[PDB]
This record gives structure tokens, sequence and C-alpha cells, in this order.
RNA sequence: CCGCACAAGCGGUGGAGCAUGUGGUUUAAUUCGAUGCAACGCGAAGAACCUUACCUGGUCUUGACAUCCACGGAAGUUUUCAGAGAUGAGAAUGUGCCUUCGGGAACCGUGAGACAGGUGCUGCAUGGCUGUCGUCAGCUCGUGUUGUGAAAUGUUGGGUUAAGUCCCGCAACGAGCGCAACCCUUAUCCUUUGUUGCCAGCGGUCCGGCCGGGAACUCAAAGGAGACUGCCAGUGAUAAACUGGAGGAAGGUGGGGAUGACGUCAAGUCAUCAUGGCCCUUACGACCAGGGCUACACACGUGCUACAAUGGCGCAUACAAAGAGAAGCGACCUCGCGAGAGCAAGCGGACCUCAUAAAGUGCGUCGUAGUCCGGAUUGGAGUCUGCAACUCGACUCCAUGAAGUCGGAAUCGCUAGUAAUCGUGGAUCAGAAUGCCACGGUGAAUACGUUCCCGG
């Protein structure tokens, strides 16, 4: 990405100058209007390295975990994952969700086993309210983990919109030294990520511009 | 509170009787008593070859016997003679020709009596009880059962206070009418006193009635 | 009007004001009405003493009245004479017919006393 | 209960049964319209000669398992105690739980 | 010609023949006022010919079995209704609001255990 | 002539394959038969005290429900009684024959 | 109702005049279900009030229980943590049945050898504001 | 009451004792515990021990006893008040 | 914040009579146990004998009941005397079966000890079973995270539910036991099968579905369909969900049941049974007759019947459900005022029987009274069951006609087919229901509300 294909999406948008994190001070342009400003001149070579990094972890056929729970752009999150075939959180993050991977294999089981019994049949032996109500938990399960169903062993490579918003998935990661790669807004605290990329993280336009430059280059890891 | 005797509930729903045959009021009263002096008449008699269930059904002009047994060749001795012998046996104390034809049980370790007697054996052999039944949910639920728990009631270690020791492992769901719970109750007479063993072996929810 | 015995009956229908006399109740009342030919709903009063005196002549048949009550206490008196139990129960005033006395034998005992 | 009451009713049934004939013969006589009365009157004398314990109103019915004298059903020839543990171990055929 | 309805109320069970005629009423080959001799059975058996003010253009043939007066009365109302609707099928909206087609479930109820009636308890003592 | 069978159980289940098994049976040899007629089935309730000592109102009810079916040969073939005799009978289902 | 503040069921309206509180007036009167003897007695008594009263007895049966319809009455409350009496207004609904109550128990004290006579002594009383059934209403508006 | 059909009631052992005793002449009280005998007219006259289910209370048997049962002569609770 | 907890209602109890249980007192004995809720119409679903454990007396000591030993006798059947009876004393008959012929089995009797026997004690040694808070929504765990740690979190909060019910929120994520569902029953319909059940169209008739029939309907009993907040609108964080509406036989867990979490009360039960220990053993065991458990100055609890006219009585007459039946239910006719009796059909039962439901309705009478209310009590006379109704049964008839005229403080039940009221059946049982458990008929009033009372 190029800073004027950034700057015309608008990256270079940051959190008002009363809302800001002391880490940040490097990342950031200036102020106007009470705006904190995000500078291009890092957010490009960073979100290129980083790109780098994607690209290899994909190429060694590294599993993708895309966070982000805004409810504006979950379902932008949610395409961006199926664009390049990667796993992905797009609704609340559940907590101690790596740390408790062996409590999820058991949920994922039950999905895997709901949606299978379904179309295996006895469901007409199960009472139509029995039935109905399986369905209504399969259904639950499906947006509880409709992208990590398929996630097998723990991620490879991780990759957070609002790093703020999703802390607790940036600390577990930190935890196992799963890497993080994130959209770090002016408000963020920059430590957890180990490639950091300063940028709006709310604005729909940025996102996408994120997630398509990264499923290409993904894509592209994943070809060869 | 008190429970409802899990097996009592179910006959209904997913558990056979243990006696089939039909008769009118008139001789309904003497067949139940010969059919019970003749079940614990065998119990006495096959103690050793470690019976769960001995089920009667009976013709109009006969009685027919189906032991449950994890020894089959233990209670048919050699050449089906013993067995011949007890069928013999059964005539007489029912007054009635007699049949006997032994079952099986493939895996005692899912037998409610079974697992119940064996408790009560080691119980009365003097051997801590907790090594017992953790030993007995243990080995159930390493033969694959969907849930196991025991119970054990009286002077435990010869305690001068009785008291309630129980354990339970995987899914026993009492109130769910629709699931295969087998349960039996054993007794083991020490020289402190009688302590109480019960069972529950739950092994999975039987989809689609008595059939 | 009069009829035989001490008593008179009121004037009502003759079924009921027969029922007055201490020996007679209302299957014999009707039973002597019967014998006597005179109907039931008929009054005491409004009654030609022509058959008032066929009344007290089928009446004199039945002991009723003052005989009656003799006759009566001659046999309690009789019962106590025996020794009997029921004559030690009509002596001692309690239940006779084998009534539970443990508990509300009130009728014969009167009321509760401390 | 104890061993002399089950003792009791086995003795008291063993010469009900016996004296059976003969005591609903003798009955007969008795109750019998146009008996001559000294007929009837020899009957019911020599009825009381009869063990006492052959009339059968002197039996009762006990548990056939404990010979508990209280709580008996006909049906089953048990107390209302052991006929619950044969049903809910499944030894009554056909005998369950009812709700309506 | 024939039109049938079949009507339960409480423990009672009524079959209704339906004709064309005069408003000629039997029941159990009985005329309505030699069977139901309350008159709120007889205002209740002829609701709904009321309603659809055909009280002289059928003559109705019916038999019941079970209940007692009032039950009965009620199940030939349900009855004559359901034979009105297999008779016209536009009949069906008023009656359901004049609410003929119900077939109320009211049933009485069992006696409970330790319970003098249904949901009756015996005498409580303090002390 | 014909001949009546009714027949006793205390399961539906039982009673449904032994009386499908006897008009199958039956309609084989060519005898016409009057179908299975399922008659009112009875209902033993026995109301019994839970509890050993003082517990009156502690108590449960059973119930042994007897199903009850009744089928009928109008014309009974001769290879028929014979047939019906060899056929077996489940030890629960109870059959009485009557001409 | 601690939870749920259910709806009153609905009463069917009277053979005779398909009025609703003919109904609930004849459901009050009702002893032991036997709802014959009651509508007898109802009818009886509204005949005889008809005579007295000449033409539309359902609507001579309104105007008695309306000159004795209570509008004020004492209501007691814990608040304050004592009984603690409040004058209170009464919904339509209600002081209909109260009304049908007062009457009832009122012509049942009456007595006279009859209560087809005692309702329609006490309808006939209640109609022009006397009996005692006015000034039973007329004390518990005084208690306000 | 017993009944018509079926006469008094009379245990014969009593009847034995009583008719060996009357035709013998003036006896000892006769000692019996059948209270469920009635008193005959022969016995009139006589005294019988009868058990009040502790001890043999004499009754002397006059003819007014007749057609009742000698139970009836034997009280078997003792009372005299509180 | 819930709960008939209160309020709002309806009917009661508390007063009377009686039924029944208990305390007490009494007794030769009035057998034992149950004792705030959660003992007191409780064990006991049925004490005249029996039962029966108690009392009095009469009797037995390897025994009433079991095994073992020998020894002798088939077994068994029929009578006689004594005795209250256990028991003794006999007297006749039989003296059989199998067997490789010796014997055995079968039982019976006598002796020998091993032993049996205990409803004797301990439910504070216990098992088993049960009550209770409570059908309450609770009780927990795994892993994770937090804290130095005891621990916490989850499980709290916002809402919402019958509910730890559900959705959001939230370092918690899930799970288990409960909740709910699965089971029974009930409310609609469909299919299948039509006799002993059914009678619409049919003809026929003695007017009787009764007979030709008919398979429609009712019903019977198997299988199946149906309800899901599924639809609509409104409300609401667009959430959960709630309100209303549609359609529908049924609407918001449709109604009822079964189902009782972890535990609490050293709760109950050694007298169902089992059982550790203790104790008894010519007796604390065993048998018999009679008595007692039914007492009676009292006290308490639960019921029944009443005090009437919305009723009593007379006459006429209509509409059920659910059950039971072979030593059983027992029709019809005959007899009896009646309980019943005689005769005797049918039915192991959709067939025959119990068994004609009663409130109701129509007419008549009764006229507010201790009554044509009430039925206690008592006299007389009966029937039936049973060896036997004295203690101490039920019922019938005639006679008798207490108290009682709506019940103090206080207190109980109940939210709809409910309460209230009316009958019917069953278990136990020879006989003995006002109790219990079930069935239907008629069929309400009230609920503003959670401040108080009480329990969670
Ligand atoms: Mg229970
Ligand atoms: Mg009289
Ligand atoms: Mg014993
Ligand atoms: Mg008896
Ligand atoms: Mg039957
Ligand atoms: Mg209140
Ligand atoms: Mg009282
Ligand atoms: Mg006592
Ligand atoms: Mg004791
Ligand atoms: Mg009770
Ligand atoms: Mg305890
Ligand atoms: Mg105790
Ligand atoms: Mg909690
Ligand atoms: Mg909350
Ligand atoms: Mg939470
Ligand atoms: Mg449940
Ligand atoms: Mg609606
Ligand atoms: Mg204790
Ligand atoms: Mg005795
Ligand atoms: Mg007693
Ligand atoms: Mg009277
Ligand atoms: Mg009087
Ligand atoms: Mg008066
Ligand atoms: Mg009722
Ligand atoms: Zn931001």
């Amino acid at each position: 990405v190029s800073m004027r294909d950034m700057l015309k999406a608008g990256v270079h948008f940051g959190h008002q100058t009363r809302y800001w994190n002391p880490k940040m001070k490097p990342f950031i342009f200036g102020a106007r209007n009470k705006v904190h400003i995000i500078n291009l001149e890092k957010t490009v070579p960073m979100f290129n390295e980083a790109l780098a990094e994607l690209n290899k972890i994909a190429s060694r056929k590294g599993k993708i975990l895309f966070v982000g729970t805004k409810r504006a752009a979950s379902e932008a999150v949610k395409d961006a994952a199926l664009s390049c075939d990667q796993f992905f959180v797009n609704h609340r993050w559940l907590g101690g969700m790596l740390t408790n991977w062996k409590t999820v294999r058991q949920s994922i089981k039950r999905l895997k086993d709901l949606e299978t019994q379904s179309q295996d049949g006895t469901f007409d032996k199960l009472t139509k309210k029995e039935a109905l109500m399986r369905t209504r938990e399969l259904e639950k399960l499906e947006n509880s983990l409709g992208g990590i169903k398929d996630m097998g062993g723990l991620p490879d490579a991780l990759f957070v919109i609002d790093a703020d918003h999703e802390h607790i998935a940036i600390k577990e990661a930190n935890n196992l030294g799963i890497p993080v790669f994130a959209i770090v807004d002016t408000n963020s605290d920059p430590d957890g990520v180990d490639f950091v990329i300063p940028g709006n993280d709310d604005a729909i336009r940025a996102v996408t511009l994120y997630l398509g430059a990264v499923a290409a280059t993904v894509r592209e890891g994943r070809s060869q | 509170g008190q429970k409802v005797h899990p097996n009592g509930i179910r006959l209904g729903i997913v558990k056979p009787w243990n006696s089939t045959w039909f008769a009118n009021t008139k001789e309904f009263a003497d067949n139940l008593d010969s059919d019970f002096k003749v079940r614990q008449y065998l119990t006495k008699e096959l103690a050793k070859a470690s019976v769960s269930r001995i089920v009667i059904e009976r013709p109009a002009k006969s009685i027919r016997v189906t032991i449950h047994t994890a020894r089959p060749g233990i209670v048919i001795g050699k050449k089906g003679e013993d067995v011949e012998k007890l069928r013999k046996v059964v005539a007489d104390i029912a007054g009635v020709p007699a049949q006997i034809n032994i079952a099986e049980v493939r895996k005692p370790e899912l037998d409610a009596k079974l697992v119940a007697d064996s408790i009560t054996s080691q119980l009365e052999r003097r051997v801590m009880f907790r090594r017992a039944m953790k030993r007995a949910v243990q080995n159930a639920m390493r033969l694959g059962a969907k849930g196991i728990k025991v119970e054990v009631s009286g002077r435990l270690g010869g305690a001068e206070i009785a008291r309630t020791e129980w354990y339970r492992e995987g899914r026993v769901p009492l109130h769910t009418l629709r699931a295969d719970i087998d349960y039996n109750t054993s007794e083991a007479h020490t020289t402190y006193g009688v302590i109480g063993v019960k069972v529950w072996i739950f092994k999975g929810e039987i989809l689609g009635g008595m059939a | 009007a009069r009829i035989a015995g001490i008593n008179i009956p009121d004037h009502k229908h003759a079924v009921i004001a027969l029922t007055s006399i201490y020996g007679v109740g209302k299957t014999r009342s009707k039973a002597i009405l019967a014998a006597a030919g005179i109907a039931e709903d008929v009054k005491i009063s409004e009654l030609s003493e022509g058959q008032i005196d066929t009344l007290r002549d089928e009446v004199a048949k039945f002991v009723v009245e003052g005989d009656l009550r003799r006759e009566i206490s001659m046999s309690i008196k009789r019962l106590m004479d025996l020794g009997c139990y029921r004559g030690l129960r009509h002596r001692r005033g309690l239940p006779v017919r084998g009534q539970r006395t443990k508990t509300n034998a009130r009728t014969r005992k009167g009321p509760r006393k401390p | 209960a104890k061993q002399s009451m089950k003792a009791r009713e086995v003795k008291r049934v063993a010469l009900a049964d016996k004296y059976f004939a003969k005591r609903a013969e003798l009955k007969a006589i008795i109750s019998d319209v146009n008996a001559s009365d000294e007929d009837r009157w020899n009957a019911v004398l020599k009825l009381q000669t009869l063990p006492r314990d052959s009339s059968p109103s002197r039996q009762r019915n006990r548990c056939r398992q404990t010979g508990r004298p209280h709580g008996f059903l006909r049906k089953f020839g048990l107390s209302r105690i052991k006929v619950r543990e044969a049903a809910m171990r499944g030894e009554i055929p056909g005998l369950k739980k009812a709700s309506w | 010609n024939q039109y049938y309805g079949t009507g339960r109320r409480k423990s009672s069970a009524a079959r209704v023949f339906i004709k064309p005629g005069n408003g000629k009423i039997v029941i159990n080959q009985r005329s309505l006022e030699q069977y139901f001799g309350r008159e709120t059975a007889r205002m209740v058996v002829r609701q709904p010919l009321e309603l659809v003010d055909m009280v002289e253009k059928l003559d109705l043939y019916i038999t019941v079995k079970g209940g007692g007066i009032s039950g009965q009365a009620g199940a030939i109302r349900h009855g004559i209704t359901r034979a009105l609707m297999e008779y016209d099928e536009s009949l069906r909206s008023e009656l359901r609001k004049a609410g003929f087609v119900t077939r109320d479930a009211r049933q009485v109820e069992r006696k409970k255990v330790g319970l003098r009636k249904a949901r009756r308890r015996p005498q409580f003592s303090k002390r | 002539q014909r001949i009546r069978i009714r027949l006793k159980a205390f399961d539906h289940r039982l009673i449904d394959q032994a009386t499908a098994e006897i008009v199958e049976t039956a309609k084989r040899t060519g005898a016409q038969v009057r179908g299975p007629i399922p008659l009112p089935t009875r209902k033993e309730r026995f109301t019994v005290l839970i509890s050993p000592h003082v517990n009156k109102d502690a108590r449960d009810q059973y119930e042994i429900r007897t199903h009850l079916r009744l089928v009928d040969i109008v014309e009974p073939t001769e290879k028929t009684v014979d047939a019906l005799m060899r056929l077996d009978l489940a030890a629960g289902v109870d059959v009485q024959i009557s001409l | 109702p601690r939870r749920r503040v259910i709806g009153q069921r609905k009463i069917l309206p009277d053979p005779k005049f398909g009025s609703e509180l003919l109904a609930k007036f004849v459901n009050i009167l009702m002893v032991d279900g036997k709802k014959s003897t009651a509508e007898s007695i109802v009818y009886s008594a509204l005949e005889t009030l008809a005579q007295r009263s000449g033409k539309s007895e359902l609507e001579a049966f309104e105007v008695a229980l309306e000159n004795v319809r209570p509008t004020v009455e004492v209501k007691s409350r814990r608040v304050g943590g004592s009984t603690y009496q409040v004058p209170v207004e009464v919904r339509p609904v209600r002081r209909n049945a109260l009304a049908m109550r007062w009457i009832v128990e009122a012509a049942r004290k009456r007595g006279d050898k009859s209560m087809a006579l005692r309702l329609a002594n006490e309808l006939s009383d209640a109609a022009e504001n006397k009996g005692t059934a006015v000034k039973k209403r007329e004390d518990v508006h005084r208690m306000a | 009451p017993r009944s018509l059909k079926k006469g008094p009631f009379i245990d014969l052992h009593l009847l034995k004792k009583v008719e060996k005793a009357v035709e013998s002449g003036d006896k000892k009280p006769l000692r019996t515990w059948s209270r469920r005998s009635t008193i005959f007219p022969n016995m009139i006259g006589l005294t019988i021990a009868v058990h009040n289910g502790r001890q043999h209370v004499p009754v002397f048997v006059t003819d007014e006893m007749v057609g009742h049962k000698l139970g009836e002569f034997a009280p078997t609770r003792t009372y005299r008040g509180h």
C-alpha cells in the first residue's frame, strides 16, 4: 500500500487529542482540530514489513486468525478471512480463548456433532421442539465459532483490528508467543504488537484497505 | 431427599421387565411366589457364577429361565451337567417342566449388579473402600460408559458413625427418562455391620422409544 | 280436640297431629288413619266426633301414652335387677349399646363436669 | 414376623382345607329350611366339636415373603412393602408406576 | 341434504344431523322440551341457530350420550355448530366470533393423594 | 362353525405382534378373518404406602393395564384349526380359542 | 397476584334477558352450585318486582342496584407500619359486585318465609333508596 | 341377636355339664369359661362360676336370666372413678 | 423477588351431637411405635375368635418353625372318653409306592445332642425405606484468570422468565447435578380394525338395533398429524423478552400427573425385612381357653350430621363416569313392612351381575315452630355373616325424639371445571367405612396490590 493509497482512504485519522496513549508519540504526525494525526511515513513501511512476515507465515502453510469485534466491521473481517481461506473471530472475544484451547475443542466438537447430526438424521427421532432446540444451539454455536471450526491446531499468526479493544486477545497471544499483527490507533498501547501498524481502526474504508491488502498478500504467499 | 428407583420408573420407556409371563388374578400370586423362590435359589446357588439378572418367562405348560452371567462356562460346568441339575431343581420348585438357557454379558464392568457385588465382595475382604469405588468407576468408563456413579453407605472402615460416600464421573442424568441408566443395589455383611452399595451406569440416551 | 290419652292433639294434618301421643309415630299414625278410613291431609279440627271416637277406638288397640311409659320403665328396672351388663350401665348412666365412652358420650353423661 | 405366626397360618389352612367338606355339609344341614330341628340341633352341636382353626374365617392373609399381617394385596400375595421392591425391580409383570 | 357434526363437552358426546326443514328439533327421539326441562339448556342448545338466524330453515335430529344435563347441552351446541360449518363454511367466522367453535377442553380434575379433593387440602392444625 | 380368538397381554407391542401373526397365518390358509378388533383394555390400580412407618400421605400408585384383542374366523378351513395350533405363541400373549 | 395481575374471566348473559348483570346477580346468589334454584329465585323476584314497579323489570333491577351502589369506601393500608384507614373511590365493575353482594345478604336477613319474597322486597325498597340496603351503603360512605 | 332359624346357641361341653348336674341334684358351682353360651330354661336355680377373664364369678341362675348369654353377668372391667 | 403469605373473596374449623385418633386417668391388662412444622382417620388397605405382640389361668422343654442322627412305624382314613382347650387315653381301618430285594423315597412317631426360637435392647452402630425445607432453583467442578494467601471469578450486573430460563454485559470459558424436554393422561383431526360396541341411509318389524342388515356416526385402541412466540403489529439495546392480534380444537411451559438436586433435621423406622452388638433360653421361647387392645371425672386434634323454606316430606320423572366379580358377582320369579329369604339364569365377563346415580325437574304439602327441623339416646322386635355377635358387629322394623335456632378470642382450605355441593366405585375384608384411594354431576365469588403476617 502506497502513502497516497492510504491517505485517500483516511488512514491518517486518529482519536481526539484528549484520548491518546503515551507510547504512541513516535507514530503521531501532530494534531489538527484537536484530532490526533497518524504519520503515514511510519505507517507504510511498517505495514509493508508486516506483510512480508505474513506472506512468509502463509507461505510456510501458516494458519491466520483475523480478529475484530466491531459491530460495523465484523462482516468485513469475516469476508477478509474467507477471501484467503483463513480462520476469523468477528464476534465478542471470549476470555482466555487461546488459554482454554482444550475447552474450545469440546465446543467445536459439539458444533461439528450438531451439524453432522442434522445431515445424518435422528432429528425425526427427537421431538419437533427438541430438533428445533438442537438447530438453535447449532446456529448459536455457528454464530460463536463459525470462523474457527476448522482452526485445527492453535493459529500461527494473528491480525487484530483496534488492538486496544481486543486487548485480551493480545495478552493471550503474548502468553503463548503467537505473533500479533494489529492496526493500532493513537489511543492503544503498542507494547503487545510485535509488528505494529499504527492507523485508524474504526473507519470502514481504511479497515477494508488493510484487510484487502493483507488478504491479497496472503493468497500470494499461499500460491508460491 | 429420596429418589425414585431408576429401574422401576423406566420400565415403560427403556427398561424391560424381568418376568414377562401373563396370568389372571386367579394364579398371579403363586406365580410370583414360585418365581421369587426360584430366583433366590439360583442366586444362592450361582453366588460364584457372577449372575447379573435372572429373567423368567412362562409358556402355558412350561417355565423358561434365562441367566445373564459373566462366566458362562462356569454355570454350565462340564458338558452342561450342572445346568441340567439345576434345571431339574427349578422343575422341582416350580412344579413345572423347566428349561434353562444361559446368556453371557460381554462387558461385566458395565453391569450395575456385577460391579456392585464385586464392590461388596471387596469390602467384606476388608479393603479400603475408596480404592474399590474409584477403581470400579475408572474401569467402567475405560470400557466406554457414558457415565457412572457409585455410592457406599454404612460403617465405612469400621467407623463408629456411619457416613455416606459417593463418586460420580461422566453423565448420569436420572431425570431424563430417555436415558439408559442401569441401576442395582448390593450389601456386604462385615463384622462392624452391613454396608450398602448402589451403582448407576448410564450407557447413552435411547432415542426411539422402547424398541 | 280430644283423643284417647291425656294429651290434646293440635289442629293440623291428622297424620302429623296424631304423632303427638307418646306411643304413636309417623307409620303407626298413618296405619291408624287408614284403619279408620280418614285421609291424612284432613285436619283434627273440622273432623266430626263420629270419627274421633273411631280414632280413639283404633288407637286403644296399640299401647300408648302412660301405659307405654310404665312398660318401658319396668323393662329398664328389670334389666337393672338382673345385674346384667346393661343393667349396670343403666344405673351408672352410661352408653348401653357399646358406644365409645372415652369421648363424646355426652347424651347420657350430661354436660361436661369438672 | 415370628416363625410361630407363619406356622400358625400354615396349620390353620391345612386344617381348614381338611375339614372343608364336613363343615360345608354341616352348615348346609343347619341353615337348611325344612330341616328337623333335632337334626339342626345335632348339627349345630357337632359344628363346634371340629377344630376351631378349621373355619376359614379364622385365617389371616400374611405377606408370602415376610408374614406381615398388614398392608396385604390379594393380587400379589405380598405386603405393601415387598410389592414395591418387586415392582421397582421389574418382577411383577406389566406392573409400572401409574399416572393419569 | 344431510350434514353431520360431532360435539363433545365434558364427558358427553353428541352426534348431530342437519337437514332442510321448518325448525323441528329432536333429541334422543324426544322433543327439546321433553329432554331439557331447564330453560338455560333450552337456550344454549339453540344459540347457534339464532346466530346464523336459521331457526325455521333446518330440522335437526341429534343424539347424545354421557355427561349431565348442561354437559350434554354444550356438546350438542358444539355439534350443531360443526354441522352448520360443514353446511355453509362461511358462518365459520361468525360462530368463531361467538366462541361456538372452541370445543372447551375444561375437564374435571383428578383427586390427588393426601388431598381431600383436587387442589383441596386437609385442615391444618397449629397446636 | 366360526372360531373366536381372544388374546390378552400386558403390553400392546407383544399383543399386536401376536395378533398380526394370527391373522396372517389364518389368511394364508385362506380362512376369512374378521380383522384384529381392539377391545377396551383393563387398568388395575394399586395405591400403596411408600413408607414403612408413619407416612400415610406418602404413597405411590401403580397400574397393570392388560390389553385385549379379538379376532374371528367365520369360515374355518380344515387347514386352519390345525394351522393356528402349530403357530408359535409368545409367553406374554395368552390365546383362548372358542368354536 | 404478586407477580401476574391476571385479568377477570367473562360471564355468560342470562337466557331470559341477555343481561350480564343479571347473570352476575344469579352467580352471587347461587349456593353450592345450584344454579337452577338461583335462577328460579331471581326470575320470581324480578317478576314480582315488575308487578310492583310496572314495566321494565330488568331496568327496575338496574335502578334498584343504582340507588344503593357505593361510591366511596374505607380501605386499610400498612404503609405507616400501623393499621391505617383511607377513604378511596371504587371502580364501576367492583361497586356493581358490592351492591349485588349487599342486596343478597340483606335479603337473607329479611326472612318472612321465602327467598323470592326477600329478594323482591329488598329490591323494591332498594329501588326507592330504602330497606336498610341504602343505610348500609350510607354508613360506609359516612366512614370516609 | 343370633337368629331364629338357628335357635339359641350353647357349646355342648357346658350342655353336658349342666345336664349331668341337674340329673344328679344340687352340685358345686359349675366352673366354666363359656361366656358365649345362652341361659336355657333347664339351668334355672343352678350356680355357674363363669370366667370374667381373671376369675370365675358366681352367678345364681334365675328364670329371669333365661334367654340371655352368661357373660352378661360377669363384668370384665373393674372401675371405680377418678 | 417469589409463594392462597397477606390482601380481595367463597366455604369452614373453634360452640352442639356423634365418628375417630391421641394425652391423661383407670385397669389383671388397657400390647408396641409415631410427638412443633414434618405425631394425633399415623403404622393399621379394616382388634368379636383369629389378628395379638398384652393380661389371667391351664400347659410344653431339641421344642410351634430348620437341618443332622439313629430307632420304630406306609402315609392316611373313621370314631370314643376326659378336659375350656391345648392335650392325654384309646378303639377300628388302611399297613400304600419305588427298588439291581438289601434297601430307598414318602411321611409319622420316640430318643440323642448339635441347636432352633425372641414383635427382647440399642434407629445415637447400621443397611434399606421414608418425611421435611421444596418441585425450591438452586449445588458444584474442570481449565483459565486474579490475589503473597485464606480465597475469588464463573454463579455477580443490566434486563427477562415458572426457573442458575434466556440474551447482552463482564476474565472468564465450558461442564456436571438440578430446571426444561423425553413418559402418562387430557383437548382436535387423520389412518387402520368393527364384536359383545355402533344405527346414518336401508328395508322388516311384536316398536325392542330387535332382525335383515349397513361400516357412516358414537365408541373402542393401535399408528399418525397438530403449537413452534411459528405468523402479524407494538414495545424493547435492533437484545432477550413482554403486550396485543391473526389463524387454530388448542397460544404462549394448553390442563393434570409422574419426576424431588447438593444437603438439613444423630428427623422416622431394630415391630415389614436385613443387620453389628447386647440379652433370654424347662423361658424374655412354645401351645390353649377366657379377658384386653372398645375402660372414662377429663383435655387436644381430625371428621361426620345438623340447627332448615335455596328446606322437609309425598308422588311422578331425566342425565353419568370409573370400577369389581369364580369359596365370586348374583338376575328373573316367589315370600317378607323391611334388613332379607326361597328358587335359580347368566357371566372369568364392551355380552352376565353388582347397578334404578343423587342433587335435578314437575306437581302437592309443610308456614318459621325446637317445627312434618334435628337426629342423638333408649325400650321392644328382627335379618345376616361367622365355631361364636355378653363384653364388642353391621343392618331392618316399631317406638323414643338430647343438644342444637349458625357458633368467643383465634384459626384452616381454595385462583376454574377450582371452591362449594351431589352421589358412585375400589382396596383391606367371613362380617364390619363418617377413614383412605379413585369416579363423575351441578358449578361459583375474588384478586386493586406487595405496605404488613409467614415461609423461602
Ligand atoms: Mg418420592
Ligand atoms: Mg322411626
Ligand atoms: Mg425373623
Ligand atoms: Mg379376618
Ligand atoms: Mg373388567
Ligand atoms: Mg385472606
Ligand atoms: Mg366441635
Ligand atoms: Mg398408644
Ligand atoms: Mg421398641
Ligand atoms: Mg388424614
Ligand atoms: Mg436417624
Ligand atoms: Mg423413636
Ligand atoms: Mg449460588
Ligand atoms: Mg440478573
Ligand atoms: Mg455471566
Ligand atoms: Mg423436569
Ligand atoms: Mg391470540
Ligand atoms: Mg433420633
Ligand atoms: Mg387367644
Ligand atoms: Mg386402639
Ligand atoms: Mg325429620
Ligand atoms: Mg320433633
Ligand atoms: Mg329457626
Ligand atoms: Mg367432584
Ligand atoms: Zn481506535
